[PDB]
């Protein structure tokens, strides 16, 4: 009996975002080339769709903007990585900074 | 009847850059925007208040559009109808609606309607004003429509209840500000926790009727308009 | 030779392209080729030519029942047939033939509920 | 990787589908994708499985796209820095 | 070409050709039929 | 391709997670990538000089004399110290192999020695003079370094707290740390300055930073496809084999977990016992 | 309202009862006629509830356009109950387990707390269990056979005298099946052998059935379920008319084929195999905005490059957003349209949010801020690059575009030592190119795809390019001591041409006469000045298989570079040559990096 929902608990229960200390975290500080390329095509999409930068030097393409806003540490994206789903509902994240964290080549 | 709610939401953004630079703000105007005037998880939300919880804007990683969703949660005011409630004011559209419905100016957005087996329905007319009271059928509370659906009819610990008792003593001096002669003809015209709640809802309905009877008829030559209910009324003694 | 450009015939069923230059429209990127860019990491190009420039949709789904749901923005229908009142239609990028071999295997009574990542709020 | 793989749970697992089986008994969805995905789907629909969405196959079966690589690491906009500085 | 009434078929190649057919043959089933033939000019092709 | 299929789906579910543990969902399948943490492409195969070299060969090379400190008698024992760890562990390699021989070549991020070639050949002093200050604050500036070594898996935040290390961080660099010691020894830096010094060892960490693996990255994959191909040319080689190796029929037997009834090319290689009678042909065929 | 973002985490396979095939339908089925004139009969099988396969119509339901419908499931109450029949084991092992005249079990279940609940079931169904008495009813246990002739059909025997089990004899019985049987028996609430029942099977959604071959046999279950009358109260022993028998075993055998025939082609049939629903649809995908063609070897080209023919160029196009910094750029592609090259034919206006084609926008003249232009893709855009089999990671890399405005030219144009990543030849070999439009995709296959990355093998860590063939024999013959006619040497001129088409900047001769006979090592080093490393090994030409014959110049059988100065030796593939560990490329990468090298 029972149409597999009125017993489904399907909906999970919401999870609150715990971000660990700035002396506590134990991953590198340096990005990671997957990352670095996902904060500059992330911030490279959003130059295309909006448009607004803070650099100096004017470029024609948002690909070249973002790149260099990753490379002089003003891009404004903060990577957060997750170490943890717990069972009580609890999600443990450690918010780094792109801006303090090294460049990988890329080049 | 208006009672606060939290609710929990996932919003997206289009524009992330922009939208961080006031956050709040713009969660507040977006979740406005989306959200009142519609039912939504068995509430009708009728005004934001501030969020309660809300998440950091993330990026929509499942697809290329650079987009954000950030989830919210947040308290908003909500209107509820519950069983065999007293609302004072429908107001008909159609006439070729012989089923017999309506509209309700009040704030409480609903679509009323009334069966067409009761001896004072089919007699009605369009445009003028008839109080309803709700049947025991509760009340759709179907989401993204811009107003409720109901059905309804012509009508014919111990500080855990201190709450309860505090809500009918505002309301109380909602009578009393308003005009009383209005009150005191309507009101000739009809004239332990679980029993205390019950009772306490009932004392509710019926003032919160009188008030919003009171209100439904601001000038008094409508009543003279709306005459022929008071012998439909009076019939029924 | 071939080179197709981003519009063409598109499977009655699945929503994809077509098979070959003879159909108009088609060149396949098979397990291998979603290895290899896995393998890369690339996942922006996984996602760009399996989604955008192949059958890609955005699915609903309830979320309060894990059933796929009823939602259109236009002419506005927030519904679900399993909550009806309490539905929570929440938007998931996915693609066509994934929502098709859904309800191939749903037809065969095997009911398909998806249980969607929790919502995450950062303390107040 | 091939060794820590077989050997991971105490015992030697094959790459057949049995050792999948041994291995990751939840992932319906990659022995669907590996092989005999009608028998495996039964034993699912018998089971209750549920099956948490990790990998490669399972959310690709899914239609949404795997968490690795490029997106293994979430991105959030910094609120902070674009009132202080962006406007 | 072969414009048939809309029913009518294109070209679909990407390489121009020259047509130098206009037959309408009985079939088997005594129908009338289009069959036109067109002709491609090969010269040997950096990458043949 | 069926084995190269198979091997796929077996594999695939193998990501470097945040730890740089190869995990399947949330169980672990490695501690450690490569248990040295580090990507296939960033590995160069350099000599370790001290491997082969007698007692009193390495005393002639790698001792330094030009100093009374007992600092650097104390450095010669942990050069001896990291020869005797490689020999233990390598000769027990040898001896649960079939002919996997001892060598003294290992791949590891950075070579060291070419580092120091570089920043010598672009010294402006040659033959710096005797200066023993320097030289004891070379030495321990490099023994610093190796000490903050495991650090390079972590972060730099880790190391300014100091906070314990793991075992298997410091197990991971441990010959990263012996190749450094060895390269960096006080009678191989003597023409190095500390500012030269202080340069080499920012641009080692910095290549063994560079050289790590990602996280997110797909190993299982990666795995999968760099064992598929060579079982290719594997086979193709089975003309020349005759017991029965032929064909996939070996990797068959390893992928899929035969059992011992399952296998056609079984051996043994067993070692006579009494290390001096085994050295003649005549009581080995008896 | 809003549909807020959401991704799935975890999916339960269910089997789903008859209350959730009637929650989830968005309607019934009661007539069996498909079309009405050209559009879809309310109520019948094509009903456009349940989906869209015309642009003609929407779903009603959903009300989208085909492309942004998925379909809608739909219910068809069966007159007379069918055995699910996926669940044809499951039943049968249900029925052999439990007592058919009270819903208790008979087997002994405290004997199985000990076991996971995937094993209990199955071990209990394997017992014997046949002639034993019920202890709470006395009632005997029969014994039970599958048919000989078909899978979905029961025969229970009490000693010999043959009943046949109908479907609804097996519902009730598994309606009289307790919750603590079933948990106790290592099975879930939601897998209760009452769902295994079916009174109201589940029309799926015509998107997965388009096209007016599946929907005979749903035409054919409708009809035959008509034919039913709508009360068969079938108890055990009933003796039916035959012609009920033999409509009820049609019904139940096209059922059956519907869901698993060939397990025409059924649902089931549709998932495996290669060609199947997952391994094809899947696990791959065919994409728009992908061209293939013929490879061919072109030595003037860098090894991340790869020559585009124009054609395809102004096939493929690239989507490049307008915004401020832009526009400037952007105008000579928008001037140009079709005519010329670079030039561009789409525009999405996003005010319209519609896409005009450049040959029909003579009056347009004005991008806005936030309009997308796709425009050809130009000399120095980025593609990716595959030949299949993509066995290794380096099958698929991103090579600089290189247009070849030579319209006679269609073949794609690689560097030769660049095969080494595809395993490539130009006997014949194709390769697929694609040039990713979006901007995501652009940074990602720029920064983290590009073949510079892939110059180290994986695999192998050594390194996978070099020189191959005419190259590594040439560079023995430049680096070779002596020529026959004398010593290797060169004049001026000479010396000054052979660096004429390496690109890069061309080094210092001033210091030469034009009589100077320039050495062949020298030329070599003053190339490798620019990436000084130090290399010494000796040269595949020495082999002492060769050398008691010949004679082996001394100054050839050693190579040896000292900061970039090739002293002595020759260069072969042991230096120079692809796949080769140690070599000079090799060290060029270590040193500065795999796009030096
Ligand atoms: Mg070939
Ligand atoms: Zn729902
Ligand atoms: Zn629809
Ligand atoms: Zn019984």
């Amino acid at each position: 009996e029972s149409p597999s929902i009125c017993e489904g608990f399907v909906q999970a229960s919401s999870q609150t975002l715990v971000i660990i200390p700035d002396n506590e975290r134990i991953t590198s500080n340096v990005l990671t080339t997957f990352e670095a390329t996902r904060l500059v095509a992330v911030r490279a999409q959003q130059l295309a769709i909006n448009g607004s930068t803070m650099l100096k030097k004017k470029y024609s393409s948002p690909i070249d903007i973002a790149k260099q806003e990753l490379f002089n540490r003003k891009i404004p994206l903060l990577v957060m990585r997750c170490i943890k789903v717990t069972p009580e509902g609890q999600k443990i994240v450690e918010i780094w900074n792109p801006r303090e964290m090294g460049i990988p080549l890329l080049d | 009847m208006i009672d606060q709610k939290i609710f929990e939401t996932t919003l997206n953004i289009d524009d992330p850059t922009n939208f961080c630079t006031n956050v709040e703000a713009h969660l507040l105007k977006e979740l406005e925007n989306i959200y009142v005037g519609k039912c939504f998880k068995n509430s009708f939300i009728l005004n934001i208040t501030g969020v309660i919880q809300r998440s950091p804007c993330f990026i929509m990683r499942t697809n290329n559009s650079g987009r954000g969703y950030m989830h919210v949660r947040f308290s908003a005011v909500v209107s509820y109808l519950n069983a065999f409630d007293l609302i004072a004011a429908v107001k008909i559209i159609k006439n070729d609606s012989n089923i017999i419905l309506g509209e309700s100016l009040l704030t409480e957005p609903v679509t009323i309607v009334i069966p067409s087996s009761e001896s004072q329905n089919n007699v009605a007319e369009v445009g003028q004003i008839v109080p309803v009271q709700l049947a025991n059928s509760s009340v759709y509370y179907i989401p993204g429509r811009q107003q409720a659906s109901a059905t309804g009819s012509i009508f014919i610990q111990a500080l855990n209840l201190t709450k309860l008792v505090n809500i009918i003593e505002m309301l109380l001096e909602s009578r009393s500000k308003k005009d009383f002669k209005q009150i005191c003809f309507f009101e000739k015209l009809y004239y332990a926790e679980v029993m205390f709640v019950t009772l306490l809802k009932e004392i509710i309905n019926y003032l919160q009727f009188i008030n919003d009877l009171c209100d439904t008829f601001n000038n008094e030559q409508l009543i003279k308009r709306h005459e022929n209910i008071w012998m439909l009324i009076e019939q029924r003694k | 030779r071939y080179a197709v450009a981003s519009y063409g015939p598109t499977d009655a069923l699945t929503g994809q392209p077509l098979d070959g230059k003879r159909s108009h429209g088609g060149l396949r990127l098979g397990e291998m080729e979603h290895w290899v860019l896995t393998a890369q990491g690339a996942m922006q190009t996984i996602i760009e030519k399996s989604h955008d420039d192949s059958d890609g949709c955005i699915s609903y789904i309830c979320r309060n029942c894990g059933e796929p749901a009823i939602y259109n923005a236009s002419h506005p229908i927030y519904k679900c047939m399993n909550c009806d009142v309490q539905a929570d239609i929440g938007m998931v990028d996915s693609r066509r033939s994934s929502i098709v071999f859904q309800h191939e295997m749903r037809a065969a009574n095997v009911n398909i509920t998806s249980v969607l990542s929790p919502r995450v709020f950062q303390p107040a | 990787m091939y060794a820590d793989l077989m050997t991971r749970t105490g015992q030697v697992t094959s790459l057949e589908k049995a050792g999948l089986n041994a291995r990751e008994p939840s992932n319906v969805l990659l022995r669907m994708a590996l092989s005999s995905p009608v028998q495996v789907l039964t034993d699912a629909a018998v089971d209750s499985a549920v099956n948490p969405i990790y990998g490669i196959a399972a959310p690709t079966l899914m239609g949404s796209v795997p968490r690795i690589g490029t997106m293994y690491s979430d991105i959030i906009m910094d609120e902070k820095y674009i009132t202080e500085n962006y406007k | 070409i072969i414009g048939k009434v809309d029913r009518s078929v294109m070209y679909g190649f990407d390489e121009p050709a020259v047509v130098d057919a206009v037959m309408r043959p009985h079939g088997p089933n005594d129908e009338i039929f289009g069959l036109m033939r067109l002709r491609y000019e090969r010269n040997l092709n950096i990458g043949d | 391709g069926y084995a190269n299929r198979k091997a796929i789906f077996g594999l695939q579910s193998c990501i470097v997670d945040y730890y740089r543990r190869v995990s399947i969902d949330t169980r672990l399948v490695q501690q450690l990538y490569g248990e040295d943490g580090l990507d296939a492409r960033q590995l160069e195969t350099v000599r370790f000089e001290t491997i082969m070299l007698s007692d009193q060969e390495l005393e002639d090379k790698f001792k330094y004399t030009g100093i009374q400190s007992p600092l650097f008698e104390e450095e010669f024992s942990r050069l001896k110290k990291d020869r005797d760890k490689y020999r233990q562990i390598f000769l027990n390699v040898e001896n649960f192999n079939f002919s996997q021989l001892l060598t003294d070549v290992r791949q590891v991020p950075v070579n060291v020695a070419s580092i120091v070639k570089n920043i010598l050949l672009s010294s402006t002093s040659g033959v710096l003079p005797f200066d023993e200050k320097s030289i004891l604050q070379k030495y321990a500036m490099v023994k610093t370094f190796c000490k903050n070594l495991p650090y390079v898996f972590i972060n730099n935040i880790q190391e300014r707290l100091q906070t314990p290390i793991p075992v298997y961080l410091k197990r991971a660099a441990s010959l990263m740390r012996m190749l450094i010691r060895i390269e960096l020894a006080t009678v191989k830096t003597l023409n190095i300055t500390c500012e030269q010094m202080s340069a080499i060892l920012d641009l080692i960490r910095l290549q063994y930073t560079q050289s790590l693996i990602n996280y997110g990255e797909a190993v299982g994959i990666l795995a999968a496809q760099s064992v598929s191909e060579p079982l290719t040319q594997y086979m193709l080689d089975s003309h020349h084999r005759s017991t029965n190796k032929s064909g996939i029929v070996r990797p068959q037997e390893i992928f899929s977990a035969k059992p011992v009834e399952a296998e056609q090319s079984s051996e043994m290689l067993l070692r006579l016992k009494n290390p001096e009678v085994e050295t003649n042909k005549t009581y080995a065929q008896e | 309202m809003e549909a807020g973002y959401a991704e799935i985490a975890a999916v339960q396979f269910n089997i789903a009862g008859d209350n959730d095939h009637k929650r989830q339908g968005v309607m019934e089925v009661t007539i069996s006629n498909l079309f009405e004139g050209t559009l879809p009969a309310e109520g019948g099988i094509y009903d456009a509830r349940m989906g869209t396969t015309d642009h003609h119509y929407k779903c009603i339901t959903c009300s989208h356009q085909r492309k942004q419908c998925m379909g809608h499931p739909g219910i068809l109450q069966m007159h007379a109950p069918v055995l699910q029949p996926l669940f044809i084991a499951e039943i049968r092992r249900w029925l052999r387990v439990i007592c058919l005249n009270c819903g208790a079990p008979i087997v002994d279940l405290k004997r199985y707390e000990h076991l996971i609940r995937p094993k209990r079931l199955i071990e209990a169904a394997s017992s014997q269990t046949e002639g034993k008495q019920c202890y709470v009813c006395k009632a005997v246990h029969p014994k039970i056979v599958k048919d000989s002739e078909d899978y979905f059909t029961f025969w229970a025997d009490q000693q010999g005298k043959i009943d046949k089990l109908y479907p609804q004899i097996i519902r009730e019985i598994f309606s009289r099946v307790t919750y603590d049987t079933v948990v106790k028996l290592g099975r879930s609430k939601n897998s209760h052998p009452e769902k295994l029942v079916l009174k109201a099977i589940q029309i799926p959604p015509i998107s997965i059935r388009p096209g007016i071959d599946i929907n005979n046999v749903i035409q054919y279950l409708v009809r035959k379920n008509l034919l039913i009358p709508k009360d068969l109260q079938i108890v055990r022993g009933q003796k039916i008319p035959l012609n009920i028998d033999r409509n009820l075993q049609t019904i139940q055998q096209l059922y059956y084929n519907f869901l698993l025939d060939s397990v025409a082609p059924s649902i089931m049939r549709r998932l495996p195999r290669k060609e199947g629903r997952i391994r094809k649809s899947l696990l791959g995908s065919q994409v728009w905005s992908i061209s293939r063609s013929t490879i061919c070897g072109n030595s003037d080209l860098h090894l991340d490059e790869v020559g585009y023919p124009i054609s395809f160029a102004r096939t493929l196009q690239v989507a490049e957003t307008v915004q401020h910094y832009n526009i400037n750029r952007l105008m000579p592609y928008f001037l140009n349209g079709k005519r010329q090259y670079p030039g561009c034919s789409r525009v999405y206006k996003q005010i319209t949010q519609s896409v005009h084609d450049i040959e029909g926008l003579k009056q347009d003249f004005r991008l806005e801020v936030g309009d997308i232009l796709y425009r050809d893709v130009v000399t120095g855009d980025v593609a990716f690059f595959n030949r299949q089999p993509s066995l290794e990671r380096s099958s698929i890399g991103v090579h600089r575009i290189v247009v070849l405005e030579n319209p006679k030219i269609s073949t794609f144009q690689m560097n030769v030592s660049a095969c080494a990543w595809y395993n490539a030849d130009f006997d014949g070999d194709q390769m697929n190119l694609w040039v990713p439009w979006s901007v995501m995709s652009r940074v990602e296959a720029e920064l983290l795809c590009s073949v510079r990355n892939w110059f180290i093998s994986t695999k192998s860590s050594g390194p996978v390019n070099g020189q191959v063939q005419d190259s590594t024999v040439g560079s023995f013959l430049l680096t070779r001591t002596n020529t026959p006619m004398g010593k290797n040497v060169m004049n001026k001129l000479h010396a000054m041409g052979l660096f004429q088409t390496t690109q890069t900047d061309p080094p210092c001769f001033a210091n030469y006469s034009p009589t100077d006979l320039l050495d062949g090592k020298s030329v070599v080093s003053m190339l490798l000045r620019q990436t000084p490393i130090n290399y010494q090994r000796a040269p595949t030409w020495y082999s002492e298989v060769y050398a008691p014959y010949m004679h082996y110049n001394k100054q050839d059988i050693s190579t040896q570079i000292r900061n970039g100065e090739l002293i002595e030796g020759v260069l072969d593939k042991k230096a120079v040559g692809a796949g080769s560990s140690g070599g000079i490329y090799h060290l060029i990468s270590r040193r500065y990096g795999p796009q030096q090298a």
